[PDB]
């Protein structure tokens, strides 16, 4: 019994916190905590993991949403979430049940200048969310109506944020788009309101140069949302030549740099839903190809 | 009106106590005088506008229109205009105070009472200003260190069907403590609203016992009329353990606070149906210890209090006209921790079909042997119970009778 | 018993704080503990914060003398220390027995710099100690 009881004495002893004001009395106990839970590779320790951590009564996420007067905090969360985003689909096989519990577990304050630690994962878990969970119950049911409230006022704040956190609420408007069930195929409309003009000012329009975050964000948000609307019927020579040259412009490296999301909207779009666009292909040389 | 006008541009003054009489003479002015005056807006307009580092820049004429809304004066009578809504965020952005003194803000506690204003008499600037106050208001939270929490809590009680956005995210992140706080935080809550259903699985966390009673007096009657507002869907499997501690609030100092839980008592007792004994259902546990608190509660020190429970017990809800089933009742009402006023009470309960008779008008005899008399006298706490007859005192109605029988008997055992 | 019951609640319910991360989280709750506690000025009123506040279980010094992680809580000593060393002789004909307990409740711990906050106090409450106590059995034995 050494291999289970090792974990689960090693996780159940480092149960509370002592966070005081010391000699960075604020970041190392979490730093144990992550790099303790990160031992758990086996099946039986990885469900051991799942029924502890994802407790109610005791775990990392449960004092993590009941921690609010949270300015040392932000390193607790720059560590949990961030380990924890990898540890979701690096083993998650076990996890299928609790995923509404993390839902409710993410949350949002910062101060509104250049950086706060935990403005990358903040959404970035719910973007985890949207790739572990994809067409299942674990979606489409769970509150959505919460979100499209209130990240879209996070959108009509009109770039009152960071790069870090402007990037995953665009990203993520963009592939709560593809979720189509029982909301918002009337507010669908509103995205290229913005995303018609904003990729524009963002890449070549040097206004603002054209660093990478803010464009793949913008992609992403202006990718995803053609999932559904099916362009069988209109709209192909109109929405979907107009920014298909937008999402070409925008696939090509502004930098060499060239990260992860910033093309890859754009070809994951392709690989999914390049027979909707139809009509242009009439016309359209592939010659591209090379 | 040009009288007003000199100390509109100058109601300031360093002294406070002249400050006050300057609002107390401004208010009479207004109170003798407001079917011949007007109020010119441009006047006001730098009453509340300003910009400095804290606080008071071409403004403290903050009671000005205070005065207003106190007294029944409509406003808006002149023309608005398309930027009288700088007169909102302006003060709004007022926020950055360091004062130390527990004021928290020059950003007006009237200055919400907006959607107070202009509801009943419809005018439509308040549908384009709420959505940009929100949004500059929940932005402004990280601009600098102050709380936003007044500028909800000053302007609770206003218009009601939006009034819940703020709670949909706040929730998440400020549950309250910190004593004054705390109990704006409550005031908060009291704004009557659905937009929360499921919220029960917040109470499903314990603590919500001790806390209740934290600091003495009103300051956490919020808390139980949390409970007394969600009272109809309830099924209250964990009111059996919250009511343990109101069980303990008799032990508890309070008097208003006790006031509210002998009437949330009264409500359950009538509206888990009590007559309807069905056979399987488990209220039978909350039954008892309900009745555990309602026959204890006329112990409470305060007169008033127990008067309002004397009469409760006296209607059909339970104690019948009947007098031998009457007496079972009452018998079947001990408990033993009442043993030391179970006498009183008793007495007390039987003779109030005593107290109501119209048999009144037909003393004992009537029989005028003698004359006529009169009298009263009172010098200093007093007693009331007397009254003169058509006889000599000799021969009064027999509530002169009775109820001193019962006044004696609620005192010595 | 209005009076005494106030204070006594008024002391009784801030017996502990909530000191994290946040707008002035740090000093202000302290700062309502001693403005709440400089309103003793009776013999009754004195005599019921000499038993509540100079407690072992329970009160302002014990955790002053507990709270060692204390960055954050300087300023709870700027607070405490800076009151109560004005309150042991504008008020002090009850407090004899416990000036061996606020002896044992002094302390010391600072970055080497300009200034820290609890640098004046941290010996003048000793200082008054000397000045209160002078040739009494409170002294020339306690260690």
């Amino acid at each position: 019994a050494g291999v289970r009881c090792s974990l689960l004495r090693l996780q159940e002893t480092l149960s509370a916190a002592d966070r005081c004001g010391a000699a960075l009395a604020g970041h190392q106990l979490i730093r144990g905590l992550g790099q303790e839970c990160v031992l758990s590779s086996s099946p039986a320790v990885l469900a051991l993991q799942t029924s502890l951590v994802f407790s109610r009564d005791f775990g990392l996420l449960v004092f993590v949403r009941k921690s609010l007067n949270s300015i040392e905090f932000r390193e607790c969360r720059e560590e949990i979430l961030k380990f924890l985003c990898i540890f979701l689909e690096k083993m998650g096989q076990k996890i299928a049940p609790y995923s509404v519990e993390i839902k409710n577990t993410c949350t949002s304050v910062y101060t509104k200048d250049r950086a706060a630690k935990c403005k990358i994962p903040a959404l970035d878990l719910l973007i985890k969310l949207l790739q572990t969970f994809r067409s299942s119950r674990l979606m489409d049911e769970f509150k959505i109506g919460e979100l499209f409230s209130k990240f879209y006022g996070e959108l009509a704040l009109k770039k009152k944020i960071p790069d870090t956190v402007l990037e995953k609420v665009y990203e993520l408007l963009g592939l709560l788009g593809e979720v189509h069930p029982s909301e918002m195929i009337n507010n669908a409309e509103n995205l290229f309101r913005a995303f018609l003009g904003e990729l524009k000012t963002q890449m070549t329009s040097a206004v603002r140069e054209p660093k990478l975050p803010v464009l793949a964000g913008c992609l992403k948000g202006l990718s995803s949302l053609l999932c559904n609307f099916t362009k069988s019927m209109e709209e192909d020579p109109q929405t979907s030549r107009e920014i298909f040259n937008f999402v070409l412009k925008a696939i090509r490296p502004q930098i060499d740099l060239k990260r992860y999301a910033v093309p890859s909207a754009g070809l994951r779009l392709f690989a999914l839903h390049a027979s909707q666009f139809s009509t242009c292909l009439l016309d359209n040389y592939v010659s591209l190809f090379e | 009106n040009r009288l007003l006008n000199f100390l509109m541009k100058h109601v300031f003054h360093p002294k406070r106590a002249v400050f006050r009489h300057n609002l107390e003479i401004i208010k009479t002015l207004v109170e003798c005088w407001k079917d011949c005056l007007s109020i010119p807006y441009r006047l006001i307009f730098e009453k509340f506008s300003g910009k400095d580092p804290n606080s008071k820049d071409n403004s403290v004429g903050i009671q000005l229109l205070g005065i207003v809304m106190a007294n029944d004066l409509p406003p808006y009578d002149p023309q608005c205009g398309i930027q009288s809504s700088e007169y909102f965020q302006a003060l709004v952005n007022n926020m950055s105070f360091v004062r130390y003194k527990e004021v928290y803000a020059a950003a007006a506690e009237v200055l919400g009472l907006i959607l107070r204003y202009v509801m009943e008499r419809k005018n439509i600037l308040e549908e384009s200003l709420c959505e940009l106050v929100a949004k500059q208001l929940k932005q402004h939270q990280n601009t600098m260190e102050d709380k936003f929490i007044v500028c909800l809590n000053k302007v609770t009680k206003s218009f009601p069907p939006l009034a819940d956005r703020f709670m949909n995210a706040v929730f998440f992140l400020l549950p309250k403590f910190h004593g004054v706080l705390k109990t704006l935080c409550l005031e908060v809550v009291l704004c009557r609203v659905e937009g929360m259903t499921e919220l029960y699985f917040q109470l499903k966390s314990k603590d919500f016992v001790q806390v209740m009673r934290h600091r003495d007096d009103e300051r956490q009657k919020v808390c139980l009329d949390i409970i007394y507002k969600m009272m109809p869907k309830l099924k209250p499997v964990e009111l059996r353990e919250l009511l343990n501690p109101v069980v303990e609030f008799v032990s508890h100092p309070s008097t208003t606070c006790r006031e509210q839980m002998y009437n949330i008592l009264m409500w359950i007792h009538d509206n888990y149906r009590d007559p309807e004994s069905e056979t399987d259902n488990d209220s039978q546990e909350i039954f008892k210890l309900a009745k555990d608190v309602l026959i204890q509660g006329l112990i409470d020190e305060n007169p008033g209090l127990q008067l309002i429970i004397r009469n409760f017990w006296s209607h059909e809800t339970r104690l019948p006209s009947n007098t031998l089933d009457r007496l079972l009742a009452l018998n079947s009402l001990y408990s033993p921790k009442i043993e030391v006023h179970f006498l009183s009470l008793a007495t007390n309960f039987l003779l109030e079909m005593t107290s109501m008779s119209p048999d009144y008008p037909n003393p004992m005899f009537e029989h005028p042997l003698s004359e006529c008399e009169f009298q009263e006298y009172t010098i200093d706490v007093l007693y009331r119970s007397y009254r003169h007859g058509d006889l000599p005192d000799i021969q009064i109605k027999h509530s002169s009778l009775i109820t001193p029988l019962q006044a004696v008997a609620q005192r010595d055992p």
